[PDB]
């Protein structure tokens, strides 16, 4: 999965 | 609320203990107490609130995940049939998943959101807002899923606007909000170009502004921006 | 029970799943339902219940061991009042810690010890009477700290009599018991030389009686079998 | 800590 804050 | 009773100070610092101990759910009801106070939120307020329920739905998430993959499998051909019990279980996680985004949906709605005017408040709970509709997005298959991702979107578009015209272009929020929403734009919407370019202007504008930067702030900055380019590289 | 409705076989399978998905809370839920069926636990029944409590009580245990070296530290000269949500809060985990020990020690005691005949099962249940005490035992404080370490203990050696007579040393369940209960000894007990002879004991019982070994059995018991040599490295 | 199983 891509990086999210 | 099962919170009412207890000071706003004690359900901070005791949400303060919870992220120390690990206790993500205990954490988000001491928030959730908090923030039904009445009283705005400061920025290490803001940022609690966020963490808790970020960890907590990140969880539920993984877990969605996992049932899911097991469902789709069960329904390939050659798969033997094993009864309701996978949908069934699938759906409990995903029922309290649903529960979870719409109660800080709530907290936004009543009333974060428009009691919020600085920048930095306004813009981080519009993210929110973008992040939690985008979590029920991800679990919707019905006749409202159009809907759902455009709330995400509408959310997100508006911290946009305003990120872009109150921030500077290193500001952590203004690059943790465009991470997200190019996120969004690739798995959500089906926009992976948007996504891309979204990613790389956010990256190269962020970067002509470094030179402004104290050390820690460069360091806070630089930290978010190798996420938009580990997401590029996966992208690319 | 929440429960009560739904199949032995569907707790079981919904069980394994949540097991997949980490969700503790929920195998335990599950497999407190297939307990309160009333029927007998099969070998991997017994192992299910075993792993679903024990994920669940070691959460607690861990964060509850966080929260009591705050504690700890604010009762320290030149720490600063800071009132009283520490020890709320600690007595808030505290608390349900104890439920959940009260909640498995009722399972045993309702009626899975006293329909368990051969001795793989009641080793095995009252091995986890006594962990479950053991973990009531951790936490108390009061009047009745000594009959709570007397009942760990009790229920160890009733154990320990029935896998020295009934199962060859390198049992994985005989193993298993051992090494808990010299936990037991070296941690609640304060008897370290009993907790090291009884770890050296099992340890070079088991050692010989490898040779009778398949493969498969010798890597199930020689995996245990470090952890004992483990906590000697540790104890000496 | 000590290990336990
Ligand atoms: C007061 C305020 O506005 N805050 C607290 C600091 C923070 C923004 C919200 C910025 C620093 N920070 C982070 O960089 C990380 N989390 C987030 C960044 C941006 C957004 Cl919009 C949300 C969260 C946490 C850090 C440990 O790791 C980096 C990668 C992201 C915390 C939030
Ligand atoms: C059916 C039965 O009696 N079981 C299932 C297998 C098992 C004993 C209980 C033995 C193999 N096993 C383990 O070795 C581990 N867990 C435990 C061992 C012994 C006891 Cl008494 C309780 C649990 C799990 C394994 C992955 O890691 C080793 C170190 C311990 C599972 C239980
Ligand atoms: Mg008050
Ligand atoms: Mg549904
Ligand atoms: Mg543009
Ligand atoms: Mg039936
Ligand atoms: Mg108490
Ligand atoms: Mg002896």
């Amino acid at each position: 999965f891509p990086a999210t804050v | 609320g099962a919170m009412g009773s207890m000071e706003r100070a004690s359900l901070i610092q005791k949400a303060k203990l919870a992220e120390q101990a690990e206790r993500y759910e205990d954490m988000a009801a001491f928030m959730k107490g908090a923030v039904e106070k009445g009283e705005e939120l400061s920025c290490e307020e803001r940022n609690l609130l966020s963490v808790a329920y970020k960890n907590v739905v990140g969880g539920q998430r993984a877990a969605w995940r996992v049932l899911s993959s097991i469902e789709q499998k069960s329904n390939e051909e050659g798969s033997e049939e094993k009864g309701p019990e996978v949908r069934e279980y699938r759906e409990k996680v995903e029922t309290e998943l649903q529960g979870v985004c719409d109660t800080v949906l709530g907290l936004l709605d009543s009333h974060l959101i428009k009691e919020a005017g600085d920048a930095e408040s306004r813009v981080f709970y519009l993210k929110m807002k973008g992040d939690y509709y985008r979590y029920l997005a991800e679990v919707a298959t019905g006749d409202d899923k159009k809907r759902i991702i455009d709330s995400a979107r509408s959310a997100y578009q508006e911290a946009m606007d305003i990120s872009k015209k109150e921030m500077p272009p290193t500001n952590p929020i203004r690059l943790g909000l465009a991470l997200n929403f190019s996120v969004f734009h690739y798995e959500i919407a089906n926009s992976p170009e948007e996504a891309i370019s979204l990613a790389k202007t956010t990256f190269d504008e962020a970067m002509a502004d470094l030179h402004t930067l104290s050390e820690d702030s460069y360091k806070d900055s630089t930290l978010i921006m190798q996420l938009l380019r580990d997401n590029l590289t996966l992208w690319t």
